[PDB]
């Protein structure tokens, strides 16, 4: 029952102090966009920034199988939104971090899914 | 002063008609290099004017639109062309490119290996190359001699292209092609006007030729324009993307054969309103050499 476990490896790379993946492809883009976490086209909203998503896969870029039984990448092909704070290291956020399959909003990053909405606006 | 809000510079259509003798490209603002936007690579700053300068152009767009991109893998292993023409391209639009070394792509298929490897059983609505591959400054073959019979075999009539030279890297033949174009120019992008790279457009693809271009004296005028109108750098163009995604026209597609291509049709493709080829599944392969 082997198997290479790339995202715990890259998670202690970086406790360990090791430098992010670099050369992950930044587009330009209006930063007026949804923020919505993996698009077709860039959607970064003015606290984000927009990423081609195959440069921002861990399994893309070591050239290692995706973790799933088709093999199918999320990222590959569109546009991944990453918090500014965090664009120092689209790797691991897009590891770390889950979207809302409902909002399609980065969970704890957009996500307001679980907020109260208790008073209604006319 | 005014050129520098644009995304760049296209060669003025007087320069076409001129007969220059070949000498040195001498760049005034040589050597420099322009304010990018922050983190953005140049190759992301480059296509970005590029796309923006062929919104500005009739390109045929028709639904189910077919792209490939030569030249598109970086030093380090990403594609940041690709990722601009993805962006820039209508969603869905079928995306391949190609380098001879291993990188990782948002196309839906990528090629790896010597472009003359590359085999495609259909046509294409637009061919964009990054190839580079200089050389006495007499005209380059190798990708170029490829480039020039894709044109010919696989580019859709109406079809556009948008091919990277520079003064050493360029080809007389593809000059000559753009005479098969309803159009073409030299495009220099303001972020790289420090640099004797231009994109040579043919727009509008005719599978004929409208105008004999001797590609050798038209290399001569390039650079004469080059050497006789300063390019300011500029990244100005890049911070406002409002206007950046190509306009989903849904250009008429259709399957006429080499008899019924008449005057009609050559003005219907003219003007980025047709699209011939035949629409089979799009099927494409990189030839591997096999030895023990
Ligand atoms: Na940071
Ligand atoms: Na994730
Ligand atoms: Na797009
Ligand atoms: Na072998
Ligand atoms: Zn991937
Ligand atoms: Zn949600």
């Amino acid at each position: 029952a082997f198997a290479v476990d790339a995202a715990k490896a890259y998670k202690d790379y970086l406790a360990s102090g090791g430098q992010p993946i670099t050369n992950c492809v930044k587009m330009l883009c209006t930063h007026t966009g949804t923020g919505q976490a993996i698009t077709v086209t860039p959607e970064a909203n003015m606290d984000q920034e927009s990423f081609g998503g195959a440069s921002c896969c861990l399994y893309c870029r070591c050239h290692i199988d995706h973790p799933n039984p088709k093999g199918f990448c999320d990222l590959k092909g569109k546009y991944v939104q990453i918090p500014t704070t965090c664009a120092n290291d689209p790797v691991g956020f897009t590891l770390k971090n889950t979207v809302c399959t409902v909002c399609g909003m980065w969970k704890g990053y957009g996500c307001s899914c679980d907020q109260l909405r208790e008073p209604m606006l006319q | 002063s005014s050129q520098a809000w644009q995304p760049g510079v296209a060669m003025p259509n007087l320069y076409k008609m001129q007969r220059m003798l070949l000498e040195k490209c001498d760049l005034q603002n040589y050597g420099d290099s322009a304010t990018l936007p922050k983190g953005i690579m140049m190759n992301v700053a480059k296509y970005t004017q590029l796309c923006q300068y062929l919104n500005t152009l009739t390109l045929a767009v028709p639904y189910n639109m077919r792209v490939i991109h030569f030249g598109a893998g970086s030093d380090k292993g990403v594609a940041p062309g690709t990722a601009v023409l993805r962006q820039w391209l209508p969603t869905g639009t079928l995306l391949v490119d190609s380098d001879l070394n291993d990188f990782v792509s948002d196309a839906d298929s990528t090629l790896i290996g010597d472009c003359a490897t590359v085999h495609t059983a259909n046509k294409w609505d637009l061919i964009i190359s990054d190839m580079y591959d200089p050389k006495e400054n007499d005209s380059k073959e190798g990708f170029f001699t490829y480039i020039c019979g894709f044109i010919q075999q696989k580019l859709a009539l109406g079809g556009s292209v948008a091919i990277k030279i520079t003064e050493h890297s360029w080809n007389a033949d593809l000059y000559k092609l753009m005479g098969h174009f309803a159009w073409w120019t030299a495009f220099v992008t303001n972020v790289n006007a420090s640099s004797s790279e231009a994109f040579l457009i043919g727009c509008n693809y005719l599978g004929k030729p409208r105008e004999q271009i001797d590609g050798y004296v038209m290399h001569a005028n390039y650079i004469f324009w080059r050497n006789t109108n300063p390019i300011q750098l500029s990244s100005y163009s890049l911070f406002d993307m409002s206007k950046f995604p190509l306009k989903l026209r849904g250009t008429a597609v259709m399957s006429l054969k080499e008899g019924q291509i008449n005057d009609m049709i050559l003005s219907l493709l003219s003007k980025g309103r047709l699209i011939i080829r035949e629409n089979n599944r799009v099927v494409i392969s990189s030839d591997v050499l096999v030895n023990n």
